[PDB]
């Protein structure tokens, strides 16, 4: 009845100690999500169904604020940079795995 | 091949199809997809953790920006296991 | 308890008294605090305690009845007077800014338009220095200045 | 987790959008949560290039507490720069003015004096009522618990609290109370 | 951790006088002991 | 000059970096940092903090194990301190020796 | 010119009505907003009054302009300080 | 009757912290018997893969894999090319259970084995002193030795 | 009021008042005997 934390988020964690108390061995089998606790995924007569093909070019401010606006950002990441850094910035950067 | 992943080696078209093969030539029921957890939704950057689920029971669970791509993600995680290629599994003995 | 009633007619009655609960864990103390053993175990919180030291409207009975000793009385008044303001006696009322831990009352103090330097700076009063000696169940003490 | 490089990555590093409730808690508690949670400080992958703030919703505003005589000793000071400029309201003025205003403040102080801090206070979302719009009601994860624990007044106390509770002295029984 | 190392015994630097300090840190894949080292 | 003395410097940082991806994971699971710190030391389990954000980050469910164990070594020191007499020492608070 | 009047609901007139001078009336009061007369880049004494300087007594090419703009303990000058402009 | 010690409950009567009993240390001793067993169970049959081992080398503690590099910044006295037992093993763990030492694991229990594959120099390092005014400028610049070993195997056996 | 550092009660009919935060000597038979804390 006792445990040292819940055992319903990530792993039951079991703890044990070997016979010569020299090891602590824990036993942590991972934690599935419920059936119950999940959700189910969410689901011109006469003429062509023409795509719809608008993009209304919007100038540097409403362009900028609606960018912001939309990822909760500043104006400041959006505003453009000139041709000292372009020119310092890495285009072949190191990649480990 | 150490370092690489089954279908950066191996690329396939339609994961959920082969699974669903895979599955239906082992003789248990199709996986149903479900919407194990979710962030955002109605932004411009979501996270949909998509479940597939064999008799109420949990095969794979996968991550995307999209419900679709999270199936997809989850599709490829149950192919994986299936297979036996997955990330946490033995090492190849030199 | 005893009541007066004007109809010109006055007469006062005799109402139902409660009485102590019958057996009490320190027999020994003096005020009913040190009897039921809750010298330093109570705040401003304790309503069901305040509301059995105070007067139907708000007030506060006096030491020669409720029995307490002066460092307890004084310390339920400040109780009072912190519950009064935190709005936990609806029902203890006379005749929106919420609050906790009010010393002062809210009318009386002046704002702080010029805080002083961090060697003297001008604090401001939370809580009570008479409930300074209360239990503490923290390695931190009590703030009281804050 | 066998998941492929784009998607574990996007796992790691995705946003959540916590919520939080005002109704009789202290600015400055619920200010240090909102500071840790905007920061990101909660994540084991954190680190400050990392970018990874999440979206903390506050809600109740209007309904916070000042612990003591905060109301009326705390003042906030600004200065419009024309001699003459310096404005100095009290906690209650500016509440009764914008009610968003102290929590906003209190969060605005925590956060760090880089310039990442006014990204983070975008992502800060902050609504003086119960009324919080469908789009973020739809992104919202993990009410987080209230710092405070809402000391609970004399009349909503049960008869079985009240009578478990014992009664201390005798009154005497001539005494008008 | 140090006044609890001190209390039992174990130094008070997880770093002096230890197993975990004096022990070897290898040894060669067969069996054979490694030179000893200079520290 | 910078560089030369970047060098200490870097180290405090990465220092400072772990004890707050230490604390964030140690949060997650609710316990406080000097807590876990604390009750692993006592528990003679001598991991770094280097290698316990790595633990944090990479190893979730390590880590979880990590946290059980302190949160259980917290919870027996306070048992011995409240028993106060001759009480037996507790599962994980025996201590090996080493002579 | 278009012009935004703040009006109660009740006072609602359908758009495109035409509106003429009887819609006021004699002995009432009325507000009347405009864009003044535009005099140009000002110096001090037409724009703001300012006394000046006086023409003899010794002055040097100073009579039409500001004195000190400021004290000398700042080193600025304060926002709003009354210079030449546009008026 | 109210025991003598019964304090009502108040906001500050009792702790804040919920009570924890802790269990039986006879049945908790049989509960470790069958964990650990379970687990020996587990590693007698092979129900594992990918095991990672915290292992304490040249002052510091690498957490370590089949198949990695590690760069220990000293020289170590073996030829390239050589396969050696890392034995300072503080922890080896897999997906669902950990083993973990006091301070150490026993080396009947865990094997790590390397192999250096290179011995090299760093990157120059530039040490540099200035003290303004006082014409106070030196500079030394060092490079240290180095040596790049791969983790080939870590393996567990069975004796808990 | 006369402000004082110490408030003295200067009759018999002088009765002191904590208001707004600051002690007041008040008397209803000699006004000048007002007095209000420093
Ligand atoms: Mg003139
Ligand atoms: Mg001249
Ligand atoms: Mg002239
Ligand atoms: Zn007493
Ligand atoms: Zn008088």
């Amino acid at each position: 009845t006792y445990s040292p934390l819940p055992d319903d988020y990530n792993c039951n964690v079991e703890l044990a100690l070997t016979s010569d108390g020299r090891t602590i061995v824990c036993y942590h089998p991972s934690v599935d999500i419920p059936y119950e606790h999940t959700k189910p995924i969410p689901r011109d007569q006469v003429l062509k169904t023409r795509l719809e093909e608008k993009v209304e070019h919007l100038e540097e401010g409403p362009m900028i604020e609606q960018l912001s606006k939309m990822f909760f950002t500043t104006k400041h990441r959006w505003y453009p940079h000139g041709r000292y850094h372009r020119c310092r910035k890495n285009l072949n950067p190191p990649k480990d795995r | 091949m150490t370092g690489k992943e089954l279908f950066e080696m191996w690329k396939i078209i339609n994961p959920m199809g082969l699974l669903v093969e895979e599955l239906k030539k082992r003789n248990v029921s199709a996986p149903e997809s479900r919407l194990t957890r979710q962030s955002g939704g109605t932004t411009a950057l979501p996270l949909y953790f998509v479940g597939l689920y064999c008799d109420k029971k949990l095969i794979a669970e996968g991550p995307g920006e999209t419900v679709l791509v999270a199936e997809e993600e989850a599709a490829r995680v149950a192919l994986r296991k299936l297979y036996g290629f997955t990330e946490n599994r033995r090492p190849w003995n030199y | 308890f005893r009541e007066v009633v004007e109809t010109t007619i006055i007469e006062g009655r005799i109402t139902a008294t409660p009485k102590e609960s019958p057996n009490p864990p320190n027999p020994s103390g003096q005020c009913p605090i040190c009897r039921w053993n809750l010298k330093h175990k109570y705040n401003y919180d304790d309503v069901l305690l305040l509301s059995q030291f105070i007067r139907p409207h708000g007030g506060m009975l006096p030491r020669k009845i409720t029995g307490l000793c002066q460092e307890e009385h004084r310390k339920i008044e400040e109780c009072v007077k912190m519950a009064h303001r935190a709005g936990l006696l609806p029902n203890h009322r006379p005749r929106q800014l919420n609050r906790y831990l009010t010393r002062w009352a809210p009318g009386s103090v002046k704002p702080i338009y010029k805080k002083g330097p961090r060697w003297n700076r001008v604090r401001m009063p939370v809580g009570s220095p008479l409930l300074r000696d209360n239990v503490c169940y923290s390695r931190t003490p009590w703030k009281l200045y804050h | 987790s066998s998941f492929s490089r784009a998607p574990q990555q996007w796992a790691t590093f995705a946003r959540i959008w916590y919520l939080l409730d005002g109704k009789m808690q202290p600015p400055g508690k619920l200010a240090a949560m909102a500071s840790i949670r905007l920061q990101g400080l909660h994540k084991p992958v954190y680190h400050a290039l990392s970018d990874c703030g999440d979206h903390v919703v506050i809600m109740n505003t209007r309904h916070i507490a000042f612990s003591g005589n905060k109301w009326e000793q705390k003042v906030y000071s600004s200065h419009t720069g024309y001699p003459g400029g310096f404005r100095q309201v009290t906690a209650a003025q500016l509440h009764l003015r914008d009610p968003v205003a102290i929590v906003k403040l209190a969060i605005y102080g925590m956060l760090p004096k880089n310039l990442h801090r006014r990204t983070m206070m975008e992502r800060l979302h902050l609504f003086p009522d119960e009324y919080i719009p469908e789009d973020i009601l739809k992104n919202l994860v993990e009410e987080l618990p209230q710092p405070r624990k809402i000391p609970k007044r004399l009349d909503e106390y049960t008869q079985e609290e009240i009578d478990a509770f014992p009664r201390l002295w005798t009154p005497p029984e001539d005494y008008r109370l | 951790g140090g006044q609890w190392r001190l209390q039992q015994g174990l130094a008070a630097n997880p770093s002096g006088y230890g197993p975990l300090t004096e022990l070897p840190d290898w040894s060669y894949a067969d069996g054979r002991p490694a030179p000893p080292m200079k520290g | 000059v910078k560089c030369t003395k970047a060098r200490y410097l870097k180290k405090k940082n990465m220092r400072t970096l772990w004890i707050n991806r230490i604390t964030a994971a140690s949060q997650e699971h609710g316990l406080k940092y000097p807590a876990l710190i604390g009750n692993l030391v006592k528990c003679q389990v001598e991991l770094n903090r280097k290698v316990l954000a790595d633990l944090a980050i990479y190893e979730p469910k390590t880590f979880k194990s990590l946290a059980a164990l302190a949160s259980r070594r917290r919870h027996e020191g306070f048992a011995a301190a409240l028993g106060d007499g001759k009480e037996p020492e507790g599962i994980f608070s025996r201590v090996v020796q080493y002579h | 010119t278009v012009k935004i009047f703040n009006i109660t609901d009740n006072a609602a007139i359908k758009p495109g009505t035409p509106l003429y001078a009887a819609h006021f009336r004699p002995g009432q009061y009325v507000d009347v907003t405009a864009k003044t007369i535009g005099k140009g880049f000002q110096g001090v004494m037409k724009r703001w009054g300012f006394k000046g300087q006086p023409a003899t007594h010794g002055q040097t090419k100073t009579h039409r302009r500001p004195g000190a703009v400021a004290t000398g303990d700042i080193g600025r000058v304060w926002p709003g300080t009354k210079m030449p402009g546009k008026m | 009757s109210y025991l003598p010690g019964y304090v009502p409950k108040t906001s500050l009567s009792s702790p804040p912290w919920p009570e924890v009993v802790l269990p039986d240390p006879v049945e908790e001793t049989r509960h470790h018997a069958e964990v650990v067993k379970k687990v020996n169970e587990m590693i007698v049959t092979g129900q594992y893969g990918r095991l990672f081992a915290v292992v304490h080398f040249a002052s510091r503690q690498w957490k370590v894999t089949s198949e990695d590099l590690i760069l220990i910044g000293n020289e170590l006295d073996l030829a390239c090319g050589e396969r050696i037992r890392l034995e300072k093993v503080l922890l080896v763990g897999a997906d669902n259970f950990t083993l973990l030492g006091k301070p150490l694991l026993g080396k009947d229990l865990v094997r790590v084995e390397a192999t250096v594959i290179e011995k090299t120099e760093s990157w120059p390092r530039i040490i540099m002193r200035f003290r303004k005014r006082k014409n106070f400028k030196k500079k030394r610049i060092v490079t240290t030795p180095q040596t790049v070993l791969r983790i080939n195997s870590i393996e567990i056996a069975p004796c808990l | 009021f006369k402000n004082k550092t110490v408030l003295k009660k200067r009759c018999k009919d002088c009765y002191l008042v904590k208001r707004r935060g600051r002690w007041y000597v008040y008397c209803k038979t000699h006004p000048r005997h007002k007095q209000r804390q420093m």
